[PDB]
């Protein structure tokens, strides 16, 4: 498995603004060190909603077709744009969990970096989020170049087939 | 070869503001971060803050209120300004760099700048010959630190840590011999440089 | 922040001992740890980056291992020049965070001190000052007592001792003791004694001068 980048090397959306990032995001594409297009091929699209709490944390809710609801708390870390997973002790399979907003323009897209340790294995990925379920090839290509930048290759990149069931909230 | 040099006044009143300049060489500020780490007497190392190649900066949350790190890319200079100083800001202030290629590890350090935060004024040593084999140099009543002592401009000898008595430092240095030499004392702060041949 | 617990705080080592410092991170840092060496007076120089990678310049007797929150640095064969403080560094995220450090001291064979006393200079006496200096050089181990007496009255007040860092040459310590005194109180008394006692010493070592 390809080694995880540091949080200093992974970019950080500057003056990240919790207010504008909140809300519904659709996972247009995902790319990461455990991903295999040749075996996996593609995956049904799912949404992630970032509900800004008065803490300034997020109550992150992912809606998935299968509807299945994956609900977590993202707690702000050392630099705005970074988070850890709230109450990690409740997740047997998780010994480390880092979230970092690499790039976003809040209106259209975001590229967000997820790193973690499960069963003594170091995983990482970046999702291509989009406020709509479709995105520009420039941004799809841009996203590709970004994951290539992190050491990943074409077999590590995957795009979601979109749906209407569950994910529109 | 990659080089960093901290400079600027190495004695600051509690009232006042520290200003250090770091002049880098062997690399560009466009392409590299420069970060300041400090070390109080007999204590560990502390990252204060930094300026990345981008021009953006970050600081130790404990010092964001007081610290300002800027730069001049053309002159290859990175500047630190810290205010509301206190005695406990006395330390060796290191200039430092980290590169993306090495995953932002700290790989180059300046020599460090002694910064003493004191209300006491600068004062040069009086140097006295110490003779009775072992001989010595008595360097008495200077401020602030440090002084460098050498013997016969480098025929090496123990130079002990200075001790503080009534706002002023004293230090001694010995050199041992058989047939039988001059002291070389220097005090940057007071542009003092003395030689003490010890006769008898 | 990520907290870095480095231990041990201090280490005593004989030449050729294997020695291992240890660092535990508050969070997993995905191998983004570095180890520095710092000799007194100089800056820290990097020895190992990314857990186990040696720098050009690092001798092979240095190495590091670990993953997750737990990491270590080992000298396989301690030499004289390995004497220093060692620090670990986390550089996975800001703030950069160093371990408290390990001061590595070298153990060696007993060494009895060479004691020299000096009266004040004629120069100093001119400027109405009078310091009496007693060098206690090249001893090991570090524990030592120096005493001053003036005409047989143990002199405590106006005495200051400072000790040298361990000699990268022979691993001894040396001590300098001064007795600071005005010209006029200096001249009321004649016999000045510097009295040392150490592990190596069967009898007090005493050097003196009559004024």
């Amino acid at each position: 498995l390809i080694p995880a980048p540091s949080l200093l090397t992974v970019p950080l959306q500057p003056d990240f603004r919790s207010d504008q990032f909140r809300g519904r995001w659709y996972v247009v594409g995902l790319a990461g060190n455990a991903v295999q297009k040749k075996t996996e091929g593609s995956f049904t699209m799912y949404s992630t909603i970032y509900e800004l709490q008065e803490n300034n944390s997020y109550n992150v809710t992912s809606i998935l077709v299968r509807c299945r609801y994956w609900i977590r708390t993202f707690v702000p870390s050392s630099r705005a744009g970074q988070f850890t997973l709230g109450n990690m002790h409740r997740y047997p399979q998780v010994q480390s969990y880092n979230v970092q907003v690499a790039t976003t323009d809040y209106n259209q897209f975001a590229m967000v970096f997820f790193r973690k340790t499960s069963e003594n294995k170091q995983y990482f990925k970046i999702t291509l989020y989009g406020r709509t379920k479709e995105l520009s090839p420039e941004l799809k290509e841009r996203f590709t170049r970004f994951a290539k930048s992190l050491g990943l290759k074409d077999d590590n990149i995957i795009f979601s087939v979109p749906t209407d069931q569950c994910i529109d909230n | 070869e990659v080089k960093l040099q901290e400079s600027g006044p190495s004695l600051v009143q509690p009232s006042q503001t520290l200003s250090l300049t770091c002049t880098v060489s062997g690399f560009s500020l466009t392409s590299n971060s420069v970060h300041w780490v400090r070390q109080p007497p007999g204590q560990g190392l502390e990252w204060m803050g930094g300026i990345w190649g981008d021009g953006r900066t970050d600081y130790n949350s404990a010092l964001k209120s007081r610290l300002s790190i800027s730069r001049d890319t053309s002159k290859s200079q990175v500047f630190l300004k810290m205010n509301s100083l206190q005695t406990d800001d006395t330390a060796i202030y290191f200039c430092t760099r980290c590169r993306r290629d090495s995953s932002y590890v700290v790989d180059a350090w300046g020599q460090g700048a002694s910064v003493t935060v004191s209300s006491a004024k600068t004062t040069p040593k009086l140097v006295y010959p110490l003779a009775p084999v072992t001989l010595g140099c008595l360097v008495k009543g200077y401020f602030p630190e440090p002084v460098t002592v050498t013997w016969n401009s480098g025929a090496l000898v123990h130079t002990f840590p200075a001790v503080l008595q009534s706002g002023l430092y004293t230090l001694t240095s010995s050199v041992t011999s058989s047939t039988w030499v001059t002291c070389n004392v220097a005090h940057p702060a007071s542009s003092t440089k003395v030689d003490k041949k010890l006769e008898r | 922040d990520i907290l870095m617990t480095q231990s041990p705080l201090s280490l005593s080592a004989s030449l050729g001992d294997k020695v291992t410092i240890t660092c535990q991170a508050s969070q997993i840092i995905y191998n983004y740890i570095a180890w520095y060496q710092q000799k007194p007076g100089k800056a820290p120089r990097l020895l190992i980056r990314y857990t186990s990678t040696l720098e050009s310049g690092t001798p092979s007797r240095f190495s590091g291992s670990g993953s997750g929150r737990d990491y270590s640095f080992s000298i396989s064969n301690v030499e004289s020049e390995d004497i220093a403080s060692y620090y670990c560094l986390q550089y996975d995220n800001l703030p950069y965070m160093f371990g408290a450090g390990t001061k590595l001291e070298l153990k060696r064979a007993d060494a009895a001190p060479t004691v020299s006393i000096f009266p004040p200079s004629s120069e100093q006496l001119a400027t109405g000052g009078a310091s009496v200096v007693c060098f206690v050089n090249n001893f090991y181990p570090r524990d030592i007592s120096v005493k001053w007496k003036i005409d047989g009255t143990e002199r405590r007040d106006g005495v200051l001792d400072s000790v040298t860092d361990q000699d990268s040459k022979d691993s001894t310590y040396s001590m300098s003791s001064t007795l600071s005194l005005t010209k006029v109180d200096y001249e009321r008394h004649n016999l000045y004694t510097c009295e040392v006692v150490h592990k190596t010493s069967s009898s007090p070592v005493v050097k003196s001068f009559n004024r």
